[PDB]
């Protein structure tokens, strides 16, 4: 298979304003939401198909009363930080904890927190310990290391639990998760020379310039990989000509194994 | 307090082809903290039936979000998203380029 | 199913070492806990693995082995008050716990100087029974019940006299009939040979 | 700092009565549970309170219902009793739910027996029988033996009292009850306890030696027919002073 990835965010804000929830949780697989929670609502919820249709009504009612608890404890962990923090206002709280499955069978884990969008504390599940950006951080690294069995417990979430659910929800969702739409590209004039890709799944995708079969990474303007509305995706690449010298130009295409060029004639 | 303001692009889901229905979408990204207004406009006015996919969540903690409407090009009709965001003191206004 | 086995009692000797295994089969494994209980009284936390390995913690060490679903909690020079339920238990995927059913520990005292006798204890004047005491007796002789309905036999009990360092083993019988009698009321019992019967 | 109190730690119920019984924890913790623990089998969860302001069922939750009060407080309700719940209940506390580490702190445990009727409902009558003077020689010790018999349900806390303050040392209760007539599931039980003490202490004949048990039965709310007494909760003693001879 491809890389695939298992992802639950968290996000925390202190003073919302009116109907914005104070806390909101989804997990996803891949681009794909998969899940969401969040204070307003107080239910954990599918938000693909291919879960709610393999994950029983018990499983959803277990994970609201876990969320719940989750939602609570993210609110006292927000409080102590922006009490210590000494900051008034609206600020935000962040947690992403998560796992690949790499191509080649090998596994990543990762947990973190962020505080008003920048990182905050990051976990090293090998050393076993928190990295701190700051002095208050450090004071919550102190605390959460000298628990070290939950450090312990989290290393078996990452590397354990956390791939033997992706590998489940995988499984349900492999006829969109596993399959391959190829892209759809074309170059035109606007000078520059755009190229364009549009139709293709997954949405990893790569593609540059050449001219005379050299790469000139650092005269490339690289466009975003963006969502078509539609489950596909479309990009873009332009370079600019030279009009004083003859060059020949080539986009230069990869997607889910498949190498494309398109000489400008 | 470091806060981000909003990528916006606009663009339709096919490439345009006037008087062939398509979708209009706006994309918003990299923006912090996560409240946020997004209008897609017709020649200046806000358009009335438009949706937007939930709040997302990147990897940086940054947030993003897709606005669409369906809609056929013409060659007169001219198409826009307004955002407006703490970040901006005033909305923003990007032009649908085709 | 997910389930989880342990033995239903283990009997050591005061001093040595006991091993208390535990192996469960789950939907995913999120750790493993070894609690412990005294008769009537509430389970206490000892113990958490996760990973594999072993953790010591005083006289008690507890052992993971995940691939085997197997962990054991090792008790070292066993006392008197060692004498408890161990209870394992596994958080599974969806962070419930799954709770083996204990193991009894039973704890055989080391009898110094083991004196076995059946005592005759004085009647009381306001009961019609009378009482009969087997005591002293080292702990490897097993109590039997009482094989006559009338008469009522009790479990040995170990009793700690703690100023004299002196530990004793003793079963209660008795009865209201006629013909019951200290010489005979543990005859169900295998007893010591050179068990003392002092004269009527 | 008391952990985790739950009342009652005794109560006995006619079939269709109602009972609540209390919890509260002063840890400040989130999470609460309600167990049952029965023989042969590992703690089933009946109800649990993740956080304060939600509850949910358990393995058992039918026959109950539990009100997570407030963030101190969890009650667990009998709302009509049954032979089958016939348990001992324990009340639990965690500081969050959903971690890997965190261990639950158990209340001391609430013996519930529920009865078709309580026409069998009896307190232990207690004996005490003075050492032999034979141990005496023997061994220079003497051992009291303490008899509560007769009792249903297994509901009483036996405890030796000397010169008029509880002991522990040289004393042993059989950890189970016995029953009197194995082979009914209604039979009463006997408990026997031990004292052994100096002959030197048991020849003073000034010390006092009581056997005390504490059984736990009906109160006033509870209706009685029978032609005898009505077996309330109450304490049942028998002495002996040592003996000089
Ligand atoms: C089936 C399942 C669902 C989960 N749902 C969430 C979720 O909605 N949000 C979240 O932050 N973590 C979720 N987690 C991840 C994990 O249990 C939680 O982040 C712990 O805090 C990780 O130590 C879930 C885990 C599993 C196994
Ligand atoms: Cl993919
Ligand atoms: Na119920």
């Amino acid at each position: 298979m491809r890389t695939h990835s298992l992802r639950y965010f968290r996000l925390g804000v202190s003073d919302p304003i009116h109907g914005v929830p104070e806390f909101i949780s989804v997990g996803y697989v891949d681009s794909h939401p998969i899940t969401t929670y969040d204070s307003v609502t107080r239910q954990k919820e599918p938000r693909a198909p291919w879960m709610a249709e393999n994950l029983a009504p018990d499983h959803w009612e277990r994970y609201t009363q876990l969320l719940r608890g989750w939602q609570q404890m993210f609110k006292v962990e927000l409080k102590r930080l922006q009490r210590h923090y000494n900051h008034s206002g609206s600020h935000t709280y962040q947690r992403m904890i998560g796992c690949e499955l790499l191509e080649d069978g090998s596994t990543t884990g990762f947990l973190q927190y962020a505080y008003d969008g920048q990182d905050f504390l990051i976990f090293n599940k090998d050393t076993l310990s928190w990295l701190a950006v700051d002095n208050v951080a450090h004071t919550i690294k102190q605390a959460w290391e000298a628990n070290q069995h939950e450090l312990l417990y989290q290393k078996n979430w990452l590397e354990e639990e956390c791939i033997a659910w992706l590998k489940r929800f995988l499984e349900y969702g492999k006829d969109t998760l596993q399959r391959t739409e190829p892209p759809l590209v074309r170059v035109n004039r606007k000078t520059a020379l755009f190229c364009k890709a549009h139709g293709f799944y997954p949405p990893e995708i790569y593609m540059t310039w050449m001219k005379n079969g050299e790469e000139i990474v650092q005269e490339i303007d690289y466009g975003d990989i963006l969502p078509s509305g539609d489950g596909t995706y479309q990009a873009w690449a332009s370079i600019e000509l030279d009009p004083q010298s003859s060059n020949l130009y080539s986009c230069h295409v990869e997607h889910s194994g498949v190498h494309m060029v398109l000489q400008v004639p | 307090m470091i806060q981000r303001t909003p990528k916006i692009q606009v663009y339709s889901r096919h490439p345009a082809e006037n008087g062939k229905s398509n979708f209009l979408n706006c994309y918003v990204s990299g923006f912090h903290p996560s409240d946020i207004e997004v209008d897609l406009l017709k020649n200046g006015e806000r358009i009335e039936k438009v949706e937007h996919s939930d709040l997302s969540f990147s990897k940086d903690w940054s947030f993003y979000l897709l606005y669409y409407t369906e809609f056929t090009p013409t060659e007169k009709d001219e198409y826009a998203c307004r955002v407006n965001h703490v970040t901006l003191s005033q909305p923003k206004i990007v032009k649908w380029d085709r | 199913g997910q389930n989880i086995d342990q033995p239903t009692e283990m009997t050591a000797t005061e001093g040595a070492i006991v091993q208390i295994n535990c192996t469960y089969q789950t939907s995913g494994f999120n750790g493993l806990f070894w609690y412990q209980q005294h008769a009537g009284e509430a389970p206490t936390f000892l113990s958490y693995n996760v990973l594999d390995g072993l953790e010591e913690k005083g006289r008690f060490s507890s052992f993971l082995s995940r691939s085997k679903g197997y962990s054991y909690l090792l008790l070292k020079e066993l006392q008197m008050k060692d004498s408890a339920s161990y209870l394992c238990a596994v958080k599974d995927s969806n962070y419930q716990l799954i709770w083996g059913a204990g193991t009894k520990l039973i704890i055989k005292p080391d009898i110094q100087n083991p004196d076995p006798a059946v005592y005759q204890l004085r009647d009381s004047k306001s009961s019609d029974k009378s009482v009969c005491l087997f005591t002293d007796f080292d702990s490897q002789t097993n109590v039997s019940q009482s094989k006559d309905s009338d008469v009522y036999i009790t479990d040995k009990c170990v009793l700690d006299m703690r100023s004299m360092d002196f530990k004793s083993n003793s079963a209660v019988a008795w009865s209201n009939k006629s013909d019951f009698a200290c010489a005979n009321a543990f005859n169900n019992s295998i007893i010591p040979e050179d068990t003392f019967f002092p004269s009527p | 700092n008391a952990g985790v109190t739950q009342t009652p730690k005794f109560q006995v119920l006619k079939t269709g009565q109602s009972m609540t019984l209390q919890c509260a924890q002063d840890m400040n913790h989130n999470s609460m549970y309600w167990y049952r623990q029965d023989p042969g089998m590992g703690l089933r969860l009946i109800y649990y309170s993740a956080s304060e302001g939600t509850t949910d069922k358990g393995e058992v939750p039918n026959g109950y219902n539990v009100s997570r009060l407030n963030k101190r407080e969890f009650s667990l309700r009998l709302e009509s009793a049954a032979p089958s719940q016939t348990s001992v209940y324990f009340c639990a506390s965690s500081v969050w739910t959903g971690e890997g580490s965190g261990e639950l702190f158990f209340g001391e445990g609430s013996r519930l027996t529920v009865l078709e009727d309580l026409k069998n409902v009896f307190p232990p009558e207690v004996a005490v029988f003075e050492p032999s003077e034979a141990e005496i020689s023997h061994t220079q010790k003497a051992t009291l033996v303490c008899l509560a018999t007769g009792f249903y349900p297994d509901h009483v806390e036996l405890s030796w009292w000397v010169n008029g303050k509880e002991v522990h040392s040289g004393v042993c209760t059989d950890p189970q009850p016995l029953k009197e007539q194995p082979a009914l599931n209604d039979s009463r039980y006997a408990l026997s306890s031990r004292l052994r003490v100096s002959a030197t202490f048991w020849q003073n004949p000034r010390n006092h030696f009581r056997c005390q048990v504490q059984f736990y039965g009906l109160s006033e709310n509870d209706e009685w027919t029978q032609d005898r007494a009505k077996p309330v909760t109450q304490i049942v003693s028998a002495e002996a002073w040592g003996r000089a001879d």
